[PDB]
């Protein structure tokens, strides 16, 4: 039932144990698929799919490869300088969440969020870096230094507003054959632990589905039983998913209940399991 | 700050005379540094594959640890995690 | 796409006082900055003007340089050109996520002086050390006169050179010719060149 | 400029197959360093880039024979192993701050030749003004002629009474080949010094033409009978004529 969205999410994990020990690791997601991997040990961004470069030429990919190499070295050098200036103690952990989403015909949406020790400190907005609603005093000082760099502001603007929506459309076109993949789930009913004395737990398992958009509801014929506990969509190594949907019901009201599964691979033929 | 959520499950339904994969989804933790290993009948599994370290929108991390196995009737499976938020390494028993 | 910087024209010989235009085109419009340089033979770049991506125009002295990213163009205008401007002018750009300058091949600009009172003449100059060795000096010719290289291999001719006697305001053009040949005469020295009809040759 | 980028050697003549090392001293505090290559009648072409001590862009490096260093984030050396005739060029070094407005050094002119016996210093001669010129224009032109030199690594200057002069001076923009149908041709360079007849007519006035040649060093091997063609100043002089 849910709409399949395809934003490009470029994630960066930078750890600083001491002034001497550091590593920068990253990856790229196109929706729920991982297209790229980036280790501190390698000098290039690793392609995971045969269609990961998109419609970009070898020359265009090399320019990005160059920007990421210069960025990592520069980023890892700037944090050490900032920690010395703003008197910030090690260990340090910085996270970057950059990317965009393409809306064919209409204007594209972009983002660049930076977190410090799991909390939002700043983000790129329009043509400059901007602090979070509530941000420590040392963030405003780091922003004063960061906003003085005309070149980085222009590189980030050009990467987000220009390069990124182009790259997304290229991936959507080069990987389309793999993006239309459908993997039918296996479903079954079970009785989970007793939640109360005169009550029982109904469990509906949906296993091995791809893509991730799914709909699972406990039903009384056609009446949607609000009180369905969907839980987390858990991952499988083969890129398929797992989901459990439970329902707390007092003994007797379990009769006439069913579980309705809606998924794209089912081609309209919903899985309906009666308890 | 953020304590890890541990969930142990298998790719396919459990069967005595059949090959399967033992998954362990560790999520909602912070910082990045985490210790994870799949235990079988007590001892740890040396050949245990894992996914590339990633994080959710709330900035908390997540990982999928997996290994090919056969659910033996006498072999009891679980997963052990050690983190900065934990006083002792947490052990979550796999429930079929 | 790899950046390609192009400059039109490759060479330009203009008379003193004229307002000249130097063109620069680039295929990649994602420009961080555009830098115009001056280079004298045979090495060393002199920074003239820098236009920033946001900027449309930059002025400094008789120089004005415009930038148009959308048309992938940059122009260097030189006002009231002087002989001193005579050099190779290079246009180069830095792209948005790049550091390196990508250069054009350059415009070889020659600004010839305005010779108000021409007195074309070819003089024989004897060496201070010995009477045997001598050179031929073609001088005081107007800038419309062009000195041609020698057809004979054993005769050497230089291109025209401009000197300014700042104390007297006087400007002068000259070319030197010499050979080791016995039949070499100063009268026959600039025979391959179209020298003025009123050229003076002393006995 | 006074406080700019320095490069050394300014001129280098190397034998084919020999190793050469080029030094660049950037502007103090400049985080960025760049190397460029400039072929004869061509625009400069990017070689390599340094941000502090890290060589973050080596795309322009032609082959394995070219290797650059900047270990302390200051001085950069560019080394060319087993040099060839195609390596003959001006190697330009530049430095900048974060704005990437590049300040260029004076460059290194590298000439790669077959044998070092090809190297010759110039012969310098001063040609005295013609009395016909003195009678006709009341102006007096001295001509200086530097001949038979190789490589094309000369700096000509005129000295009047122990002081260098620029007024009424014109040196050829580039030397001419004494045999244009040859790669290893020796060169000739001329310059003109023009003064008033009266200034030349004073026998107290001394006119000197100096040609600074850049040739062989103490480390270069020499086996020819003739004097080793080292870095030297070759001059010619003239005293004023009463007439
Ligand atoms: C994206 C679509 C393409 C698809 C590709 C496929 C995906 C690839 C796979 C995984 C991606 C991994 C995730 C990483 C996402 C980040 C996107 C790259 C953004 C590059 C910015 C370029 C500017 C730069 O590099 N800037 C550097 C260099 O600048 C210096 O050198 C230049 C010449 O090289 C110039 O002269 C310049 O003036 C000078 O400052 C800065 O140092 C910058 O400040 C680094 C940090 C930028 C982020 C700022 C946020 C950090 C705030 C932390 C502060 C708190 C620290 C406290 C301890
Ligand atoms: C740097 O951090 C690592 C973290 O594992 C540690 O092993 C190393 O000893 C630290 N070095 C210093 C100089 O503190
Ligand atoms: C990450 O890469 C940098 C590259 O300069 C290196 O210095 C650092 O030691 C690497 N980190 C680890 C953990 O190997």
């Amino acid at each position: 039932v849910p709409q399949r969205l395809f934003p490009l999410r470029c994630l960066q994990i930078s750890s600083f144990a001491n002034s001497s020990w550091t590593r920068t690791d990253g990856l790229a997601w196109l929706g729920e698929l991982q297209t790229h991997s980036w280790s501190n040990d390698s000098d290039t961004v690793r392609s995971l799919k045969p269609w990961s470069q998109g419609t970009f030429s070898d020359q265009q990919w090399e320019t990005l490869q160059h920007i990421f190499r210069v960025y990592r070295s520069s980023f890892t050098r700037d944090v050490k300088e900032f920690a010395k200036m703003l008197r910030l103690s090690y260990p340090l952990e910085l996270q970057v969440s950059a990317g965009c989403e393409v809306h064919p015909g209409n204007a594209s949406n972009n983002f660049f969020h930076v977190a410090f020790q799991g909390k939002d400190i700043l983000s790129f907005q329009g043509t400059s870096w901007e602090p979070t609603q509530e941000a420590p005093l040392w963030v405003n000082l780091a922003i004063q230094v960061l906003n003085q760099d005309k070149w980085t502001r222009e590189t980030v603007q050009w990467l987000l507003n220009g390069t990124c929506p182009q790259f997304v459309s290229g991936l959507l076109e080069s990987g389309k054959s793999e993006l239309k993949k459908q993997v039918k789930p296996k479903a079954w009913l079970s009785r989970g632990p007793s939640p109360g004395p005169g009550r029982l737990l109904l469990v509906c398992h949906v296993s091995g589905f791809y893509p991730k958009p799914v709909w699972v509801k406990w039903m009384r014929g056609e009446q949607e039983q609000q009180g369905t506990q969907p839980g987390d969509i858990l991952p499988n190594a083969d890129e398929t998913w797992y989901l459990r949907a439970t329902l707390d019901v007092v003994a007797g009201e379990a009769a006439g209940l069913s579980c309705r599964v809606k998924h794209s691979s089912l081609e309209g033929q919903d899985i309906v399991l009666y308890w | 700050q953020r304590t890890p959520k541990i969930q142990v499950y298998s790719r396919h339904p459990a069967e005595n005379g059949k090959s399967n994969f033992l998954n362990c989804y560790v999520s909602g933790f912070h910082p990045s540094d985490i210790e994870v290993d799949l235990l079988k009948n007590g001892e740890r599994i040396e050949k245990v594959e894992h996914s590339d370290l990633s994080f959710s929108k709330d900035w908390s991390f997540y990982l999928l640890y997996y290994t090919e196995f056969t659910p033996t009737e006498k072999d009891e499976y679980a997963c052990r995690v050690n983190h900065v938020t934990l006083s002792q390494p947490k052990i979550v028993k796999w429930d079929r | 796409m790899k950046q390609e910087v192009t400059q039109i024209p490759a060479a330009l010989s203009v008379p003193e006082g004229e307002n000249l235009v130097l063109n620069c085109s680039f295929t990649d419009s994602a420009i961080y900055n555009l830098q115009w340089f001056r280079q004298d033979p045979g090495k060393g770049l002199t920074s003239l003007l820098l236009i920033q991506s946001s900027q449309r125009e930059q002025t400094s002295g008789r120089l004005n340089a415009s930038l148009d990213k959308s048309s992938g163009r940059s122009t260097l205008y030189i006002a009231a050109s002087q002989p001193g401007d005579s050099a190779t002018y290079l246009c180069a750009g830095v792209n948005t996520g790049f550091q390196k300058l990508v250069f054009g091949t350059g415009t070889r600009l020659l600004v010839s002086p305005n010779i108000q009172n021409p007195d074309p003449a070819v003089y024989q100059l004897r060496d201070s050390k010995s009477s045997d060795k001598s050179v031929c000096l073609f001088t005081d010719f107007d800038s419309q006169t062009n000195v041609s290289q020698s057809k004979d291999s054993d005769v050497y001719i230089t291109d025209k050179c401009v000197l300014d006697m700042r104390s007297m305001d006087f400007k002068s053009n000259s070319a030197v010719a010499w050979s080791n040949k016995s039949d070499f005469a100063c009268a026959n020295a600039f025979n391959n060149s179209i020298i003025p009809e009123d050229t003076f040759f002393p006995s | 400029m006074g406080a700019g980028v320095s490069q050394s050697p300014r001129y280098k003549v190397a034998k084919r197959g020999q190793d050469v090392a080029l030094r660049c001293d950037p502007i103090s505090g400049h985080v960025s360093l760049f190397w460029y290559q400039q072929a004869l009648g061509q625009g400069p072409e990017f070689l390599t880039y340094f941000q502090n001590e890290a060589q973050l862009d080596k795309s322009g490096l032609p082959s394995d024979r070219f290797f650059a260093e900047r270990p302390e984030g200051s001085v950069s050396t560019l080394k060319i192993q087993r040099t060839q005739q195609e390596d003959s060029a001006v190697y330009l070094c530049a430095s900048s701050s974060r704005d990437l407005e590049q300040y260029f050094g004076p460059g290194t002119r590298l000439t790669v030749t077959e044998d070092l016996k090809n190297v010759f210093p110039p012969e310098v001669a001063v040609f005295e003004p013609s009395e016909a010129e003195i009678s006709h224009t009341q102006k007096a032109t001295l001509v200086c002629l530097a001949t038979g030199f190789y490589p094309d690594h000369v700096e000509l200057s005129w000295w009047v009474n122990g002081k260098e002069v620029h007024s009424g001076v014109c040196t050829d923009p580039q030397p001419l080949k004494e045999q244009p149908a040859l790669n290893d041709s020796r060169y000739a360079l001329s310059s003109r010094l023009r003064v008033s007849a009266t200034f030349w007519q004073n026998p107290r006035n001394h006119f000197r033409c100096q040609v600074q040649f850049y040739g062989l060093s103490e480390n270069d091997e020499w086996t020819q009978d003739r004097a080793k063609p080292v870095t030297q100043i070759v001059s010619a002089e003239a005293w004023g004529r009463a007439d």
